[PDB]
RNA sequence: GCCCGGAUAGCUCAGUCGGUAGAGCAGGGGAUUGAAAAUCCCCGUGUCCUUGGUUCGAUUCCGAGUCCGGGCACCA
RNA sequence: AAUUGAAGAGUUUGAUCAUGGCUCAGAUUGAACGCUGGCGGCAGGCCUAACACAUGCAAGUCGAACGGUAACAGGAAGAAGCUUGCUUCUUUGCUGACGAGUGGCGGACGGGUGAGUAAUGUCUGGGAAACUGCCUGAUGGAGGGGGAUAACUACUGGAAACGGUAGCUAAUACCGCAUAACGUCGCAAGACCAAAGAGGGGGACCUUCGGGCCUCUUGCCAUCGGAUGUGCCCAGAUGGGAUUAGCUAGUAGGUGGGGUAACGGCUCACCUAGGCGACGAUCCCUAGCUGGUCUGAGAGGAUGACCAGCCACACUGGAACUGAGACACGGUCCAGACUCCUACGGGAGGCAGCAGUGGGGAAUAUUGCACAAUGGGCGCAAGCCUGAUGCAGCCAUGCCGCGUGUAUGAAGAAGGCCUUCGGGUUGUAAAGUACUUUCAGCGGGGAGGAAGGGAGUAAAGUUAAUACCUUUGCUCAUUGACGUUACCCGCAGAAGAAGCACCGGCUAACUCCGUGCCAGCAGCCGCGGUAAUACGGAGGGUGCAAGCGUUAAUCGGAAUUACUGGGCGUAAAGCGCACGCAGGCGGUUUGUUAAGUCAGAUGUGAAAUCCCCGGGCUCAACCUGGGAACUGCAUCUGAUACUGGCAA
């Protein structure tokens, strides 16, 4: 399910950073971005119209590692939710557990922080959870179990965390590796870097 | 076939035999009315259908007639005593 | 009537084989393809790009 | 024979049993008159897991309904008297 | 189904080899009834034997009946096997299955080739141990001929390596005991006696990984397709997940008959002879020359080494030494496969008569060990009898 | 497992009661042409399915085996 | 809170604008095939041959109904060993219980298949000429006698199947007599009609020493009910074809008899001469219907697998009996075909019930475990039966979740590939190193689905009764197929786990080498003729993922069947023209009816599924609560502008 290979070639086929290898190291640089995608890396691409919105939606996608098949549930579940479609999508997608964590610091990139889910070193109310599909409901805290607790990686991965801009809409501890989660994100406090009107457009076909 | 259930087979001929010569006697005193009736004598039909009353009674009462089927019997039957006279 | 795909086969007047649709525009009348994979059909020699199609399984090297 | 039965319904090792009035010959989750409530035996101290119309229940016995001990069991645990 | 199988005597797993004519299901049908007095279980007749239309269109034994009786001391199992060098196919399924093998020697005749046939393949496929009939010798009744004939009997053994003075004499009329003749029926008793006085317990080893060569095919209606043949090593229990290696891809299935003689199992083990039913396969995708084994056991392999003694024109083999080329049937307990013969150097025509050695590589991949006895057969007549030297 | 028929150069058949294998339909190689039809110039490419035997010598004599097709069975 | 929802591109031509078919991009399925393939949760899994079938199992149960008990275990009398009660053991229905038989009840439910059927069916909404075991409510009765048979003995036909002759006995089996009513017939007088006892316990009394008697549970008969189920009738709706235009004679209707639980040509006798039909009868072909599923912006089109209601059938066809109910899957009789046994006279049998097999087919599963749970049958009950069901095995068939690891890593290697031979690229990719361990593997703990039932005991009731019995609590030992479970903990170690199609435009993604209208590719435009981004390989890259493609099938795009929402002078398309019936539509004024219409209310529109807000399985799939919806139909009461009817 995961893309589990070139996690950074990703970033190089789409010009723009996508934080996969954030990591202890303030900027990467070797990693020849911008300059070759691939192979031919220095031809002009011809950029259709259905293709710059697929590669719009394909970003957000390379950001959480999530597929096709759940992207495509997760679009349905935006669908039938009142109100802007577009500004739902991205409510849920950050609504995922190892993205939750992510903000929390706990885990230093996304994928460092599937291995915390997956290995069950987080548990959310007292309740150890498994699945990264798990959408965090309002009012909340997530923490760590005490035997996955400290084990070498999740320290370092806390220095990582004073480097990032820390979002709004949810809070975390890092005295006693503890984070809550106060509300759902809002259109204002993203990124504000990554579209998503156009991904709209695409699934309407 | 190999059924326990077989008994339910030799039970209804045993019934069968019963059955049927009892809605034998009863339908030949219903032939034994109508030809009084076909006779024209009022007196004999009056005595055949007095005598024949009890006994579709006793059998509708056993299980054997539907009951309306029996009232219908002593009914159209008196329908032609009154007819007749 | 029907069509023999790929590369070089071995029919001889039999060999049960198996009949999937498909038109080619170039020889007219004929409508279906014949399942490369399937049955006394065998698939093609040497073919690493679509062997889903023509039988062909993964190098056992 | 007009009863007061059961009906499996669910998940598979995840039963949930649906208290409905019925007729005894017709099949267990077949044709039945009107449901009762339900009967949530795998439920948890969240706040429900039984919900019973005693009254309707009631309504068919005085007409000839007749009880499953199984069902008459939760009428003793829905207790009349709390 | 019914009737599960008690193991009260001593199982042991006997058959017959001999002649076209020489009354080996006259034999076999006799020795049931001789046995039908001590106990009636048997009381087998020749067509009891003889069940198919052209084995009562020609009067000859073609196919393999099976058939069982027991003494107070023991059991066993007889295998009546086809008489013909066409029909040596049935021959050595039998033979297969032989602990000790009977000889129908009829006192008429004695040593005809095709005698001699029954017991090369008998030696190669090892048979230990066969306890000879002198059948016929009711109407031979020329006694000084007939030591004649027993001294000739004896030292056929002994020039194929086998105690033939030391191997029981039976004398005996197969025709006259399968009606009653008690001095002739008393033969069948004098052959049972020493039945249970020349045959030991063979050792099975059923703590090794299983194995069980196929001997025949059968389809019992509403229940597929069954096998039938002898456990080599190893057990098998009702509802085990085993694999079948043949001359072509290994196929999976799970047990689900164990039977003896139409009658009941719950276990089988090495050297019975039982059979096992597959689970859900067609009578077109198993054929005879497969062999049953243990899951994740056995590749089949291409290519072996082979040491090997060829007959001569007198004795069943050739007159003529070959070259390289010359491909015979390499016969080995269920197989009629032909292959090319790779000749060592040094040799390039092989006399009749020679004890030399050399690689075989078949057609057919199959299922092989190192020190298997096997023959060669070649145009309807047996040219080699070899072992498997290496395999490679 | 048994009993037969096809197994003959790309394809279809003839040739035998031993003597160094044919034809037809083909198709192909060159000159002309942008490339071909056509025209002119030349044509066999064969394990007689495989293997051995009675051999001065086997397509044909005897069979075994494998492949394909067609009939009987047998029924732990 | 309860439908916030509609995309286009390629091809006619030298070029263009229309018209117009053709084709693809999407989603989906009871799927098949090619390749590959780790686990898990929930569902589905013979679409063709309604083709033929071995074997096991699928409906039995009640002694609290009876005569009996052939067996099993006791009691009791006795008998032999011999440790004089330690054993052996012939009888005895006297008990616990119980084969075979009589009788009661069930077997018409449950389960399967979809052949037939185009309306005798189904669906929507009504209606009256009905019936209704078991359950439940009301009022009474429940008195007294007789005659047979199976089982069982004797004998005996037949191989078997399967009986026969002569006798024995009981009952909640059968048949009477008595008594009858708001019950039946009739206007009424009157006439007529029912039945069954067993089970537990016990004081006085009574004891032909069977027992009566008292009392409690249950049962029996009648009548009116109720509920539920079932039968019947009407209206509307429910396929294609008009190259099918007349069809029907018990047919259209009336009268009388018979018959049905009930109405009727349902069936007969007489008479009348009619009935249906273009708003489509008969005939031909196809098809189970609906709730729903998929698709779609909706309207619609397609479809009817699983889940649920209904109808039809049981090897083919036909008939009838029993019974409340079948005019009957594991019932009966006959005929026919197909298999089978045979002692050749004569008989056995129906997997479209769970499995399973041959065979058909592109293709669809184990001759598994249990009655622990739910439901059903009988029984007072304990329990017994239970292939319904609960579970498991197999299959990637579908849907969802998870895994194949995370971080670091520049000499920016090797090798492969391309190259302006500078170098670029594969590429943080790998190695090395530091950590981690989900799920698999192995080893221990360990939920819940379990409600009850049985024995003991206390109390309140019924009662002569502290008894029996019933209800409400308590106590002990417990009932678990799944099951080496769900789940939690521990240990070893990057360890055991990534493929599939594609890369000319359509439509996201490229060069080289090699083959040269050869080989092959292909959905379309079409490519290839010696410099191929389209053939094959190689490297790279793209999309997707334990699945990826292919084919078949459906709707969509297709406004190329246009009701929403198309056109007809030249593109396909005005009948040659006109008259005119049915039909359709119709100026203007007043009144009126209130049908259509519209408002509101009522009943109904089954449940589940679809939509909204919540809850529980680590989340999801899935299950589930309430609500909404079910856009339709019938009735009632009003409104009168508009359409229609009547009248001036
Ligand atoms: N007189 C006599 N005749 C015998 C005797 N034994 C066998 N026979 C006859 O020989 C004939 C042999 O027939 P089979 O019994 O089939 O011979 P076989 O040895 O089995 O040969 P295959 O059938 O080829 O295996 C029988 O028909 C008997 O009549 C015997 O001892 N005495
Ligand atoms: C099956 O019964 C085997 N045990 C013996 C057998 C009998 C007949 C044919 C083949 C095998």
């Amino acid at each position: 399910a995961r893309y589990l290979g070139p996690k950074l070639k990703l970033s190089r086929r789409e010009g723009t950073d996508l934080f996969l290898k954030s990591g202890v190291r303030a900027i990467d640089t070797k990693c020849k971005i911008e300059q070759a995608p691939g192979q031919h890396g220095a031809r002009k691409p011809r950029l259709s119209d259905y293709g710059v919105q697929l590669r719009e939606k394909q970003k957000v996608r390379r950001i959480y590692g999530v597929l096709e098949r759940q992207f495509r549930n997760y679009y349905k579940e935006a669908a039938r939710l009142k109100g802007n479609t577009g500004e739902n999508l991205l409510a849920l997608l950050e609504g995922r557990l190892d993205n939750v964590v992510y903000r929390m610091g706990f885990g230093a990139t996304r994928a460092e922080a599937r291995q915390l889910v997956s290995h069950k070193a987080i548990m959310v109310n007292g309740r150890v959870v498994n699945i990264a599909s798990y959408q965090v409901s309002p009012n909340d805290v997530v923490s760590i179990r005490e035997k996955a607790k400290k084990q070498s990686r999740v320290k370092a991965a806390l220095e990582l965390a004073e480097q990032r801009e820390k979002p709004t809409w949810l809070e975390v501890d890092a005295g006693k590796m503890e984070g809550t989660f106060k509300r759902k994100p809002e259109r204002s406090d993203l990124s504000a870097d990554i579209n998503e009107h156009l991904i709209v457009e695409l699934y309407s076909k | 076939n190999i059924k326990s259930a077989k008994k339910r087979a030799i039970q209804s001929e045993k019934a069968r035999k019963h059955n049927a010569s009892r809605r034998s006697m009863m339908r030949t005193f219903i032939k034994k009315v109508y030809a009084a009736i076909e006779a024209g004598d009022k007196a004999a039909a009056q005595k055949a259908f007095n005598e024949m009353q009890p006994i579709v009674d006793r059998q509708a009462a056993k299980g054997l007639i539907h009951k309306n089927k029996a009232a219908r019997h002593k009914a159209n039957l008196t329908a032609q005593i009154n007819k007749l006279a | 009537t029907s069509y023999i795909g790929g590369e070089g086969h071995n029919l001889q007047e039999h060999s049960v084989i198996l009949i999937r649709g498909g038109r080619v525009k170039d020889l007219p009348g004929v409508r279906y393809h014949t399942v490369r994979g399937a049955l006394d059909c065998s698939g093609v020699k040497d073919r690493k790009q679509a062997r889903s199609k023509y039988g062909v399984k993964r190098p056992k090297a | 024979m007009v009863t007061i039965r059961l009906a499996r319904h669910g998940a598979k090792k995840r039963p949930f049993y649906q208290v409905v009035v019925a007729d005894s010959r017709n099949a267990r989750n077949g044709r039945f008159i009107e449901r009762v409530g339900f009967f949530n035996p795998i439920a948890s101290e969240k706040e429900e897991g039984t919900r019973l119309d005693l009254d309707r229940i009631a309504h068919w016995v005085g007409q000839g309904a007749t009880i499953s001990d199984r069902v008459a069991a939760l009428i003793k645990e829905v207790n009349k008297a709390a | 189904s019914k009737e599960k199988f008690e193991r009260t005597k001593p199982h042991v797993n006997v058959g017959t080899i001999g002649h076209v004519d020489h009354g080996k299901t006259t034999l076999t049908a006799a020795i049931t009834t001789v046995l039908a007095k001590t106990y009636g279980g048997a009381a087998r007749a020749f067509d009891q034997i003889d069940n198919a239309p052209e084995e009562k269109a020609r009067g000859i034994t073609i196919n393999t009946s099976h058939v069982e009786y027991d003494t107070p001391t023991r059991h066993y199992a007889h295998v009546d096997c086809p008489g013909h060098a066409d029909y040596v196919k049935n021959m050595i399924t039998g033979a297969a299955q032989m602990d000790g093998a009977i000889l129908v020697v009829a006192a008429t005749d004695g040593p005809m080739p095709q005698t001699r046939e029954h017991i090369l393949l008998g030696r190669q496929v090892g048979v230990p141990y066969i306890i000879v009939f002198l059948n016929k010798c009711d109407m031979v009744d020329d006694e000084e001929l007939l030591e004649l004939v027993e001294m000739e009997v004896r030292e056929l053994l002994s020039q194929y390596d086998f105690p033939g003075d030391d191997t029981p004499i039976v004398r005996g009329s197969a025709l006259k005991a399968l009606e009653g003749d008690a001095e002739w029926e008393a033969k069948i008793l004098e052959l049972a006696g020493f039945l249970d006085s020349y045959i030991p317990e063979p050792e099975r080893a059923i703590d090794k990984p299983f194995l069980l060569p196929i001997e025949d095919v059968f389809s019992i209606s509403g229940r597929g397709t069954v096998v039938t043949g002898r456990v080599e090593r190893g057990i098998i229990k009702v509802g085990e997940e085993v694999e079948i290696v043949g001359i072509k891809e290994t196929q999976k299935s799970t047990c689900t008959g164990v039977e003896m003689f139409r009658k009941l199992l719950d276990e089988g083990r090495a050297g019975e002879n039982v059979g096992v039913l597959l689970r859900g396969i067609k009578r077109e995708e198993i054929e005879r020359g497969q062999v049953l084994a243990k899951p994740g056991t056995i590749k089949p392999h291409t290519k072996f080494e082979s040491e090997v003694y060829i007959l001569s024109k007198d004795e069943g083999g050739r007159h003529t030494p070959f070259f390289k080329g010359y491909r015979p049937q390499f016969y080995f307990r269920t197989t009629d496969v032909t292959g090319t013969i790779e000749l060592p150097e040094g040799v390039e025509m092989v006399m009749p008569g020679d004890n030399i050695k050399m690689v075989v590589t078949l057609i057919h991949p199959i299922a092989m060990d190192d020190g298997l006895r096997f023959a060669i057969r070649e145009g309807g007549r047996t040219v080699g009898a070899g072992v498997v030297a290496k395999v490679l």
